[PDB]
RNA sequence: GGUUGCGGCCAUAUCUACCAGAAAGCACCGUUUCCCGUCCGAUCAACUGUAGUUAAGCUGGUAAGAGCCUGACCGAGUAGUGUAGUGGGUGACCAUACGCGAAACUCAGGUGCUGCAAUCU
RNA sequence: GAGAACAGAAAUCUCCAGUAGAACAAAAGGGUAAAAGCCCCCUUGAUUUUGAUUUUCAGUGUGAAUACAAACCAUGAAAGU
RNA sequence: AAGCUCGUAUCAGUUUUAUGAGGUAAAGCGAAUGAUUAGAGGUUCCGGGGUCGAAAUGACCUUGACCUAUUCUCAAACUUUAAAUAUGUAAGAAGUCCUUGUUACUUAAUUGAACGUGGACAUUUGAAUGAAGAGCUUUUAGUGGGCCAUUUUUGGUAAGC
């Protein structure tokens, strides 16, 4: 409905799609980055829709490098099955993913060493550190830096107990004005949460059976099951102290074994899963 | 008609073709070495690593990292005598080089003993 | 199909006064109750005859709402032009939009309604596709979705039931 | 093509050493064709033109001094390498303070000389009729 | 097969117009009680667990088509240039010797696409 | 391509769908697009001490500028800067 | 000029292989920019000529006014593309390869960094070619008005300018 022509002069990267290899990557894989050196970095979790990815990467390579896991597309099993993306998940896979989940290293620079998970978990500041590693710095993603939000708070619910992400008060979830601080909210919604107090709500439905396992849903007036299914569960790394993995599942490599017919269409998703393989695909039909 | 420090530089210190702006992430990491020798090649986005004029095109030897993104040294020297100067240029205009003979260094050493068992 | 597809944007509410105070000291007010929302002035950028011999500043208000007060537009849709705009013949495309004047009126004066004068008669078309493209992160040309407003978006002033075709 | 001439190592006017045909020694020829003038020696061109005016840092007497080699001796020798060059061969050549040939002898080399190839001339690399205007020479 | 952070070249890197899309994954999409945010405006921002959708987005295929290719053949051993002459011509210029040696033009096969780590049906 | 009442070539106002043609005080050139441009938020690094560097093919002091060290701050959630 | 210090160390107005740097010659405007030819096609808009024409005349109309696929020729202070000449480096080799040891450095460190011990092989199986060694220290003359040519160019009708 216009034009073109010699329009032969762009073009602009993978991340003309949205990566930010602005001066985003290039500033947090840089510095550290050099002064010294051939390592570092430094970790970062950008929420799905459904699922909450915590990836704890770290720069690098051919392309940069995953130093283990996280994201807590099943902090279900590991005991917390409804609530996906509750922000306080952001604390679960916060500690629970990467964190104490991270790693071996990790682990083992940890469960003795650092530790400390939250040896609260009330509640206050810092949350810091004292000794040492793996001293993952936060490197959010895109997403903007609203005081109080999911993003900065995987940090404040996961380095609340580990590594050294260098978090600060200010935009942690709640307290401000005017000053700090602002102790108990905090101490709330990290322990997911508030969405009970919110759960207050008398009219039309909510969950379900979920809402039967839930309603109490801690209330009462919250302590049963909010921060109860949590306090438990929201004690996973430290408390129900488990991988990363945790349980690798690999019931991933499973689940292939599971496609359903039939080729497919492009056909190379058949064959695909089929097993794990099956055919060409990403062999001999595709990249 | 002047004699300012970036004068004639209208196109040594060009830019690209379409390469136009911003440093491949790559051409940011990669690792140093306090001997390893490197090849000045300036790029107007940054502006340490910006190499005033003479050393351009110019290859010489890492003597000093300040990693801390200050890229090196090297020096070369220059005419009449040739007294060499150093340079401490950022890491973002410096590049590797050709020292890619110790891939023969290589070939031959080992070549060599198994040479000595084949002789 | 068929699966998903009309909605009203929003209601770009504009009138473009033409000087300081306390006059937009009014087409304020008047769009801010109108409205509900508050009240976006307009800039001034820059000078010549009729007054508005400004530097960007003071002379007109933007206050524009949308969604469920989506009626709200067609509040005088029908009403103020009888639920009739731009009509004949060709191509049932009768200029996609409506024509207007500024508005006003009002130290006394009385609710609307109509009333408050002809005014920004548009807030109007321009085909389909999706959704979120005016998102944020990972943006995006929408979809290849529906026809140039009019062959689409005039089938959806046309079942408002009124005049333009 | 100064420098080159000094390293192709003739700083005499009808002067001449031999150097081997590797592209080190040609490119370097080329650089100079324009005033040198590329023969490609012959075998009894080789005789004479060592034993004649040929020899040493000083002469000689086979084996005798010769025989500073130290790879082999025989003033038959230093040609049997020298005219088929090769193995330990042209560190040989490094001996012998070359020429201080006869200026044409005989003919002169038609006509104009001092700039040529084919055309006439000299300043060129004749073969084959590259001894000749060395035949006239020693 | 997707999805996450990626390297790359980042037109050797997109357009543009049509289609088609199982499985999963992201998306769109529900919702304002809190944190938080509107030059107005829950669009954006962010904030909470499934009513409805593949329609877009995305992914891949079609055009051969617009982009750059990547290669080679005429184009081209030219155009230009390193050296040389006591070469040619009023002159302008030009030719010949050895040496380097293009670009545009067109003919073809590509199409943007490789591939890193971790996931995942 | 849309809606115009002092606007109506437009000076100025609000909607929507694509060549970097704009903007970076000032000359010209370089550069620069989630920016290096524009709107907001918070500060005073335009800081102390040195030294080394670079800039006449540079051995001369100067001005300017580059990377460090030691402090002392800003700012961001950060890595950074 | 005076001399040191020691004898293939390594030296070069030089080519050769590997690897960089160049935007001027050329080339280029149915490519950027900025110039300029020429008509075509608008199922195109603002006006000077006409028409059923003649005061919101719909509708076609003739010159300009911007597209759209074309045409013509150009650039010190324009351009994708881009030479030749000249210009950086590197070379066989004190070099790799192996073992570990030092703390102010930063990595979480069996992390590296920088340095050093013990250990295998060098005369070395593309570089070529040249050496009347090579290096080094002092000192103190004259000189600073220059002029020719070939190519490449600036001004200027030109110049034994």
């Amino acid at each position: 409905s216009s034009a073109y022509s010699s329009r032969f002069q762009t073009p602009f990267r993978r991340r003309r799609e949205g990566k930010t290899d602005y001066y985003q990557r290039k500033r947090l894989v840089t510095q550290h980055k050099a002064k010294y050196n051939t390592p570092k970095y430094r970790l970062v979790v950008r929420f799905t829709n459904k699922d909450i990815i915590c990836q704890i990467i770290s720069s690098t390579i051919t392309g940069d490098v995953v130093l283990a896991a996280a994201y807590s597309h099943e902090l279900p099993r590991y005991g917390i099955t409804h609530g996906l993306t509750n922000w306080a998940a952001a604390y679960a896979t916060g500690l629970l993913i990467a964190r104490r989940t991270l790693q071996r290293l990790g682990l083992d620079e940890t469960y003795k060493g650092v530790e400390e998970v939250e040896g609260e978990y009330e509640l206050t500041e810092a949350v810091e550190d004292g000794p040492r590693p793996f001293k993952v710095f936060l490197d959010i993603g895109l997403q903007r830096t609203t005081t109080g939000a999911r993003v900065f708070g995987a940090l404040k619910g996961a380095s609340d107990g580990g590594l050294y992400v260098p978090h600060s008060e200010n935009r942690f979830p709640g307290w401000d004005f005017e000053t700090e601080e602002i102790d108990p909210e905090l101490l709330r919604s990290y322990i997911f949460g508030g969405h009970v107090s919110q759960y207050m709500e008398e009219l039309a439905d909510d969950d379900e059976e979920r809402f039967s396992e839930l309603f109490k849903g801690y209330l009462a007036d919250d302590i049963d099951a909010d921060s109860l299914e949590d306090i438990y569960t929201s004690a996973h790394e430290a408390i129900r102290a488990d991988p990363a993995f945790k349980p690798t599942e690999k019931k991933f490599t499973k689940e292939q074994y599971a496609a359903e017919s039939k080729k497919y269409r492009q056909t190379k998703l058949s064959k695909e899963e089929r097993a794990a393989r099956v055919a060409a695909k990403i062999a001999a039909l595709a990249g | 008609k002047s004699h300012g420090y970036r004068s004639r530089t209208r196109y040594m210190f060009q830019r690209d073709f379409r390469k136009h702006g911003a440093v491949h992430l790559s051409t940011y990491l990669k690792v140093y070495k306090v001997g390893d020798i490197v090849d000045i090649k300036a790029n107007g986005s940054i502006q340490k690593g910006m190499p005033h004029k003479f050393y351009q095109g110019k290859t010489g030897v890492v003597y000093n990292v300040t990693k801390s993104s200050v890229g090196v040294i090297i020096n070369k020297m220059v005419g009449n005598r040739y007294l060499e100067k150093r340079l401490n240029l950022r890491v973002e205009h410096i590049k590797h080089s050709k020292c890619r003979q110790e891939f023969l260094e290589r070939v031959k050493a080992n070549a060599a003993k198994r040479a000595e068992a084949k002789a | 199909n068929p699966m998903r597809d009309l909605k009203i944007e929003k209601l770009v509410l504009n009138i473009s006064v033409g000087e300081s105070g306390d006059r937009l000291t009014r087409a304020s007010k008047v769009l801010e109750q109108l409205s509900g929302q508050t009240p976006v002035q307009s800039k001034a950028r820059y000078t010549v005859r009729t007054f508005g011999i400004r530097r960007n500043e003071k002379i007109a208000v933007h206050v524009t709402v949308r969604g469920p007060k989506a009626e709200e537009i067609l509040e005088r849709g029908l009403k103020v032009k009888e639920y009739q705009l731009r009509d004949r013949n060709f191509s049932a495309t009768g200029n996609f939009g409506f024509g207007i004047d500024e508005h006003i009126d009002l130290g006394i004066k009385y609710d609307p309604s109509i009333g408050i004068f002809g005014m920004d008669f548009y807030v109007v078309m321009n085909r389909p596709g999706a959704r979120v493209t005016r998102r944020k992160r990972c943006k995006g040309t929408v979809g290849n979705s529906h026809k140039t407003t009019k062959e689409d978006t005039v089938s959806w002033f046309k079942q408002k039931y009124d005049a333009d075709v | 093509p100064r420098k080159v001439l000094q390293l192709l190592r003739l700083t005499r006017i009808n002067s001449g050493t031999f150097v081997k045909v590797t592209k080190a020694t040609l490119e370097l020829l080329k650089l100079i064709e324009p005033y040198v003038a590329y023969g490609y020696p012959s075998y009894s061109t080789i005789r004479q033109l060592v034993y004649k005016r040929g020899f040493g840092k000083i002469n000689k007497q086979r084996v005798p001094l010769s025989d500073n080699a130290y790879g082999i001796l025989s003033i038959d020798d230093l040609i049997h390498e020298i005219i088929t060059v090769g193995p330990h061969f042209k560190q040989a050549n490094n001996f012998l303070w070359p020429f201080k040939l006869s200026n044409p002898s005989g003919g002169w080399g038609v006509p104009r000389k001092f700039k040529h190839f084919i055309q006439g001339g000299s300043f060129g690399n004749r073969e084959e009729f590259i001894n000749k205007l060395v035949k006239s020479m020693n």
